[PDB]
């Protein structure tokens, strides 16, 4: 009696036929291990809801039992629901850097996360280098990079330059990658972009006491407030260290100070239901900021070992196919300089 | 419905 799903990564898709009283923790379990994730604290299963709400499955429930929008298979996005502090320091196996490349870059592209040209340009030369290797002036021919979306819809129109003068940029900074592994490019990539104001934020509309619109912003290291008309500099922050506790009750969402001498901060949310959401990724990120300034368990430096072997494994791996094509480059130096 | 999380 087999419900059918299917899961769709940032470049992957997966089906499985489930039991009617699956877990999504089940399910998240196959998903993980079938891509070989280990990294699983940062990532979740995204669903439309009967009512096109985009929702959290929440694993500790049965998958049927969560108001999923009914159609076979059911359809689930597997992306990161949190962030690490620093890419280089937390993102241990290429999986887990590969599927959040894709997943900023999206945002990067379609304009949710903000980005300068220049920057927009630089992050576009890493991602071309992950996806054609080292420039090649023989391969690359002009226009090589026509059919390509590099850099974000509100760079390309707010300046005058054409798709030509864009991608004749982009190719400078791609031939100084030369030599550049495809999955170091991915990093810098991340190294680029975790810097950006905008990575790594989730924001809510909310109002003040007055009734001001305003943002809520929440991230690794805690909740900020912005104006309407500003998401990149917060008005006040709130880092874990400066709050005592956070509550909501119903519309009515509470920031405590640690200063108990200090008035708390109170906000208004259109329904319950964003109150939920806000508080989940709160607990979420507090739990993952006080891990992450905790020695690695046990587990974690076996994943950091068994990431250090398999990358090996493929460096030895390119240089074996890299050295029978020397073989196979110059064979024909061979025959060509017989003929002449 | 209500709830707190204790951050500190």
């Amino acid at each position: 009696k087999t419900i059918s799903v299917r899961v769709t990564t940032m470049d992957a898709e997966l089906e499985f036929a489930i039991q009617p009283n699956t877990t999504g923790k089940q399910l998240f379990d196959q998903v993980v291990k079938t891509i070989g994730l280990r990294e699983v604290w940062f990532f979740g299963l995204q669903y439309q809801d009967t009512k096109g709400f985009s929702t959290w499955l929440k694993l500790n429930k049965k998958v049927t039992a969560q108001d999923v929008r009914k159609e076979s298979p059911l359809l689930f996005k597997f992306r990161a629901k949190f962030y690490p502090e620093d890419v280089s320091e937390e993102l241990i196996q290429d999986i887990t850097q590969r599927l959040f490349f894709l997943q900023v870059k999206e945002g990067i592209l379609n304009d949710d996360i903000y980005c300068p040209p220049e920057t927009a340009v630089l992050l576009a030369s890493y991602a071309v280098q992950s996806k054609y290797g080292d420039f090649n002036k023989e391969v690359h021919k002009s226009g090589y990079l026509a059919g390509d979306k590099l850099l974000p819809q509100r760079v390309l129109e707010q300046h005058k330059l054409n798709k030509d003068q864009w991608e004749e940029r982009i190719q400078v900074w791609h031939e100084e990658h030369r030599g550049m592994l495809r999955e170091d490019a991915v990093l810098e990539y991340l190294k680029i972009a975790q810097d950006l104001e905008m990575y790594g934020v989730n924001y809510f509309s909310i109002k003040n006491k007055k009734g001001s619109e305003l943002w809520l912003g929440v991230d690794a290291l805690g909740l900020n407030i912005y104006e309407q008309n500003d998401r990149l500099t917060p008005k006040i922050g709130f880092p874990w260290s400066e709050i005592r506790n956070i509550s909501f009750n119903d519309k009515k969402f509470v920031i405590k100070p640690i200063d108990k001498k200090a008035p708390d901060f109170v906000f208004y949310a259109p329904r319950l239901r964003i109150n939920k959401r806000i508080l989940a990724l709160c607990m979420g990120n507090h739990e993952l900021y006080m891990r992450r300034r905790k020695p690695d368990t046990i587990e974690v430096q076996q994943m950091k070992a068994q990431a250090r072997e398999e990358k090996h494994q493929k460096q030895m791996e390119r240089a074996m196919l890299e050295n029978e094509k020397k073989k196979r480059e110059m064979a024909e130096k061979e025959k060509e300089k017989i003929e002449r | 419905q209500k709830k707190k999380l204790v951050i500190n």
